């Protein structure tokens, strides 16, 4: 089982100066790290994965560090666009994987529609939809995160292209993920109100080895689902 | 090595490296699987007891890897290439839940689907959909 | 990591290296049954798909043993003899039974640590079962 | 299947010379060839094992060598005390498993007992016994080997301390080992005139990886069995 414990809580940083993020694990998880920038009311994007390798947009003013145990994000020098809540998410397996609790740098100076989310009572259940586009789901994996209102990103499952689900042992025995020619499904069983919550769907990509459940990009809209007996 | 079970080694090694989890998750989804029918209502499958056959055997495999790297001394290379495990796992796991009729049947269906050249095929090869509703 | 049957690894780690005969000669002891058993009889018993997993195993792990041919410090480890125990196990299991071969693991590892003064000068020979 | 061509057919040396025995296999039989020394009128002596490494008593004047085909045995003192027949014994697996065809050198200047063997006509059966007193029948093999009037030595099987028999391809089913308690026993069915001869079994010493079929001793005298159409 893995906990990610991300330090410090908040930086308030200025215009061209550093900013170090620090992501602490409960294994030596290797290189399956990843840091992902969530920008207010946005979808979380992904900046980092495997601990070092930049994306695609990424400017050489970020960069990650450090494997097994300690993991450190810096921002070399950091402009307005840079400030947002940024995440580590690792995996020991794709059932042991999580987020941090996220670090919100403040700064002075192929595509997945969700659907499904509604309003639902306490321990009735709900499927959401995954409409996956532009992807091979043969060849990819769908994962679902879900984050509550103003609250850190919590990893519930994935699926691979194998069509063999997992799940955070968190979630086991509620939420089962399922998958059709077109789409990935989340059911969701017993909802409590802890569970009020947007989820996103998001194409975990495999290393050589197999696990896709710490990169995940491109990244849904996400999907609001409210539990309350006013239903 | 697969035969018994009606497929070869081509249909399995046409899927792509992306298309099976990680070793180390298959076991995690085998060990699940001989704990809730093999162990209390008995009665297993070939598939249930062969999963013991990837199980052990790669724990005796493993076995090498770990005390190999304490011998970096010259030439380490260990091989993680075994994911003829991977999928193995994968092929008494799913033909255990899908059935073994449905996982023959995908598998041809992707095999034929590899070799139709990219011209004459659909854009994305057939996906292995779970039991439904 | 395990036994059944009613055997533990600490039963098997009594019997020693000179007890079992080589690797290959027990893939003959196989080839011998597999091949003029489980198919020639219709049975399907545990311990003949048991060897199965094994023999099929040191294959695979073998075809490593020739794949370290692309190297040279090749120390290949043949503490795989770890197998010879097995092998032996299902095969004397498929002739005597899995109750003599238990009964047999039970009073030798019994013996051995039963100290020399006061048991007999030879642990238990397994004796054969006859016509 | 395994020869050992043996060479040459016989050795005229004088005292003081060096004498060559030179046996090649037809197999890879690694380090597992085994030297041996017969007298008239005795058993079979182990010389050497494991190709090079002698036994107890051999003298510093016998040395053998080679590996895996080529194996050489030399005499570099020889005295008249060494004038006898030499085999090589070597072994693929316990069922290819062949002696020498042998070679007399001549120069000029623990207890098995056998038992059971007797007279038989041809097409019946005989059980031959030895009473093994002094080794462990857990931790040894029990050989059995053959030899006719005039003839070399023929190496029939071998039984582990697993109690798992091996034959050779010439004695498969006809012949079959037991062993007991206190004893191991050859069974011989369908008996022709081409099984008569001298029956000696011998305690071997198993490899490391446990080939013991090369390395024969001790042995016992032997136990006489003749076969003829007469009553």
């Amino acid at each position: 089982e893995l906990v990610l414990t991300q330090t410090p809580s908040s930086v308030s940083a200025a215009v061209g100066g550093t900013v170090t993020i620090n992501c602490q694990a409960s294994q030596s998880i290797s290189s399956r790290l990843g840091w992902y920038q969530q920008k207010p009311g946005q979808p979380p994007k992904l900046l980092i994965y495997g601990a070092s390798t930049l994306t695609s947009v990424g400017p050489s003013r970020f960069k990650g560090s450090g494997s097994g145990t300690e993991f450190t994000l810096t921002i070399s020098g950091v402009q307005r666009d840079d400030a947002a809540t940024y995440y580590c998410l690792g995996s020991d397996t794709s059932t042991d994987t999580a987020f941090g609790g996220g670090t919100e740098v403040v700064v002075k100076g192929e595509q997945l529609v969700e659907s499904g989310g509604r309003l639902v009572p306490p321990g009735g259940s709900l499927t959401l939809t995954c409409t996956v586009s532009g992807i091979d789901l043969s060849s990819n994996a769908i994962s679902w995160v879900r984050q509550a209102p103003g609250k850190g990103l919590e990893y519930i499952g994935i699926i691979y292209g194998g069509s063999i689900p997992y799940y955070s042992r968190w979630a086991k025995g509620r939420f089962t993920i399922s998958k059709t020619s077109t789409t990935v499904a989340l059911k969701m069983s017993t909802l409590t109100a802890s569970d009020t919550a947007t989820y996103f769907c998001a194409r975990g990509k495999s290393d050589g080895d197999g696990y896709a459940a710490y990169r995940l990009d491109p990244w849904g809209l996400g999907t609001l689902v409210t539990i309350s007996s006013l239903v | 090595p697969y035969k018994e079970f009606g497929a070869t080694v081509e249909l399995l090694s046409f899927l792509p490296s992306d298309f099976f989890p990680s070793v180390r998750d298959l076991l995690d989804t085998a060990a699940a699987l001989y704990r809730d029918a093999l162990e209390s209502p008995e009665h297993a499958s070939p598939h249930h007891t062969a999963l013991r056959q990837a199980i052990l055997c790669w724990g005796d495999l493993m076995t090498l890897a770990t005390w190999v790297g304490t011998n970096l001394v010259v030439s380490y290379v260990n091989t993680n290439v075994g994911l003829k495990f991977r999928q193995l796992l994968w092929f008494h796991i799913s033909a255990l839940t899908f059935g073994r009729e449905t996982v023959l049947e995908y598998l041809v269906s992707f095999g034929v689907w590899i070799r139709t050249p990219p011209a004459y095929r659909p854009p994305n090869a057939p996906i292995l959909s779970t039991l439904p509703e």
